């Protein structure tokens, strides 16, 4: 006849899980992010939390293809800088971005689809507008894929 | 450069065909997703979408349609259902690889997404081809007709086939209504019609009513185990129309078995079962009342034309008993009984 | 120079993960809860989320003992009714309890240590007090382990 | 029943010893935790706690103490540090098995938890046994003394040993302060003392000051790589006390090299380095001022007893230059220079 809820718990549990990762313990996956300029990186992490975070990951390890039980598989998207900042989000609900790399960070969110952490850049950039730098901005919005600022582009 | 786009497409076309071949085990998800992502990113979603429709259509027409057509006279439903599960399984992996197109391009160009496109090609090229359309309609209807006649049929094959017709309706029942529901209700109305002619031809009114309840229940249990829940109401109305509505005055006035007779022998339960059945249809209770008014008025004028008062109190008490115990103290029945009493008590 | 947070995310992510469990997919553990009266139960689940939830689990699969990589190991605590209600909490932050089994549920939270879901019973029971049934109540509080209601026992 | 409690304890005692033997691989966590849970649940936490202290003490005295005592003259720190890591590793698993006692019983009876008890038994029975206590103190101090003399030493063995003394302080530094910091500061004060006698005996005041800065920096870098951050302030004060405080008047008045001499040849930087060093200690700047007052007043009376005015402006400008560029426009120095000028300018 009862039924309870604890709002402090998804947060708390999520902390405990980060700590479980950062001890590089209990992980079921390891990612060799490798891109042209930068040297290859290995990130130990939990399959299940990655899927919680991104749909491109949910499907990666999913009923899908040869990433069924790999324990170790590559990613060749962007600098592993952004896969780190991203995983930081996927385990902490928070992401520290920079006045410079936010392009690469956002394009990251875009490629593996983290529409939350993408819309947070959508609203990240509105702040320090430049009529000087507006040009490249709109270039991103149309190139990016989501014409979501391309309209809001004044 | 466009020629590498052709190479991306060759990788994707080969991959899709390997998935359609169920050889997805050994395909790198990342490379197919990333390449599809790059194609859409450089605004080649239109080229990618056309290719997808071509490969999926090509696959379902040259292979799936023939496989289904070859099972027409030997375990048809098993193979068709097999083709449907294989289609859904392949399309999930295919929809995953083109997820980026699915979130940017299909949104911009008001076109159906990868999974719905897969359903449309399957619906139009397989389920509704023609020879297949007619054979699935005959089969499902033939099964319901055998079961109604007392035969035992595979209810699961029907549930899987009807569910398929529902999904192919694309969050609608258009496919299920046109291909299955409409002919099902037609042939059912005819079956219940010949059933009513026989039941009216032999059985008493009480037995007829019990067999109508039994038929109603039999069709509901059939809907719960074979058909779609949304078909419950239409089938019952057809059962209600053919067995009750079209014979309302016939049933209540059935010679030596009808309503007036039940009233004469105080068969309280039989009148209550009649009420329960006739309250389902419009003008059902109106017919019961017109029949009752004729009997109650006929009884009252003959009674008015210590024993006389006990006879009148037993007649009033009898019909008050009938009203509470059988007619659920119905507003219509209470007004009718009262109005009739107000007619013959005022006459002299 | 920026830094964002999304409070809706621990919740949302946690839903996605439940759904990943209930599909009995991506799981790294399977529990054969087995107790005297009841027949043995198998629960597929994620090691990492169980640890997020309970410390007795964090340590179970931990650097500790032979539960290092088992994929399948028993538990002989209470009826698997409560391990189900509990896992429901561990994946949803919510637990539907009953006017009857709440003893067994709470003793569950107690044994694997879920002090949140234990204090929620601590306050569960205060509601329908019986001066008739108060006796057994205090018997629980002293037997239980935590003399946390034993004082509040009026 | 109590006899099965004895069986639970036998299972736990055997398990703990297998963990101490590092044979934890093959121990069912659940059974040891659940049994420990059941023991505490039936209020036998006192019996379980006593047993734990007995087995842990028994293990560290009969095995660990002897192993450490046997390495006294052959790679002592490596084995002691090895015993400490093995102790911490075993105690984690042991603290996990008795988690239920750790949350109910130790809370009720104001006793140290399983992990702290493990630290206490290790601290008292090993680190502070006696022969071990003295040998670890001599070794660490011997290493710092060799490094200060120019030898190269294993800084990591010191960092691991000092960290251990810190932890065994039980979220305090009592163990580290008594066993290490106190004797370290003692022997350091003596080393810096003999170092000052030599430096004062040969080198100029400028060279002495540069060597004091170099010694201060050398000890800080040593604290960052070997000792505990909380030792930074005490060691610098000892360096400051033995090299500066105790020789304040000696340094400024060093014949043909001191403050007045730097003032005579306008060695601006040397005076600034002296200020930087003397501002660290109490009464440092007071000594510099008393020395300056004596020189500035002596210069001013001889000057007052176009060339006379340019001589006085160059002397005022010279000391204003000294105040801004060397004395950081110090409040004390500005008041002193002004007060001295107010004395000799008012005399005649």
């Amino acid at each position: 006849t009862f039924s309870y809820t604890l709002e402090d718990h998804t947060k708390q549990a999520f902390g405990i899980m980060n700590e479980l990762r950062l001890s590089q313990q209990l992980c079921d996956v390891t990612l060799q992010v490798k891109y042209q300029d930068a040297p290859a990186a290995q990130f130990m992490a939990h399959k299940v939390v990655l899927a919680s975070s991104s749909p491109v990951f949910k499907a990666m390890f999913t009923n899908g293809l040869r990433e069924q039980g790999m324990e170790v598989v590559s990613i060749e998207g962007i600098h592993p800088k952004v896969m780190e900042r991203l995983i930081e989000f996927a385990y902490t609900a928070s992401i520290s971005m920079g006045e410079k790399c936010v392009l690469h960070v956002m394009n990251g969110a875009v490629m593996y689809q983290i529409d939350s952490v993408v819309r947070a850049c959508s609203d990240f950039l509105v702040q320090q507008l430049d009529p000087s730098n507006a040009i490249g901005i709109a270039n991103f919005a149309e190139q990016i894929g989501c014409v979501e600022l391309h309209q809001r582009a004044r | 450069d466009e020629k590498y786009v052709n190479s991306i497409w060759d990788l994707l076309k080969n991959a899709i065909q390997e998935i359609q071949r169920k050889n997805n085990s050994g395909l790198s998800f990342e490379e197919l997703y990333r390449n599809a992502y790059t194609m859409v990113l450089h605004k080649h979603g239109e080229k990618l979408y056309t290719g997808l429709r071509e490969v999926v259509t090509e696959h379902l027409i040259n292979k799936v349609r023939e496989d289904v057509l070859n099972s027409l006279n030997n375990n048809f439903l098993q193979t068709l259902n097999q083709a449907w599960n294989d289609h859904q399984t392949a399309m999930v992996m295919i929809r995953d690889i083109l997820m980026y197109m699915d979130r940017v391009y299909v949104q911009q160009n008001n076109v159906e997404n990868v999974y719905n496109l897969g359903l449309i090609i399957f619906r139009d090229q397989v389920v509704r081809y023609g020879c297949i359309r007619d054979h699935l309609r005959q089969t499902l209807l033939d099964m319901i007709a055998r079961e109604r006649k007392g035969e035992v049929v595979d209810r699961g094959a029907i549930r899987n086939a009807c569910q398929m017709l529902m999904i192919l309706g694309l969050e609608g029942r258009s496919v299920y209504e046109e291909d299955f529901e409409a002919p099902f209700l037609e042939m059912s109305a005819e079956f219940f019609q010949m059933e009513s002619q026989k039941f009216l031809a032999e059985n008493s009114a009480s037995v007829y009513i019990k067999k109508v309840e039994a038929r109603i229940n039999e069709e509901i249990e059939r809907v719960m185990h074979c058909l779609d829940k949304s078909t419950e109401e239409p089938i019952v109305k057809v059962v209600e129309r053919e067995l009750i509505s079209k014979h309302m005055k016939t049933i209540v006035e059935m010679e030596n078995s009808g309503l007036v007779h039940m009233l004469k022998n105080g068969k309280t339960e039989d009148l209550g079962c009649m009420y329960k059945l006739f309250s389902r249809v419009p003008n059902g209770l109106k017919t019961m009342c017109e029949c009752m008014s004729s009997y109650l008025r006929e009884q009252g004028k003959a009674l008015v034309s210590v024993d006389y008062r006990q006879g009148l109190d037993d007649l009033k008490s009898r019909f008050d008993r009938f009203l509470l115990e059988s007619f659920n103290n119905d507003r219509l029945f209470k007004q009718t009984i009262a109005g009739d009493f107000e007619y013959f008590l005022n006459l002299n």
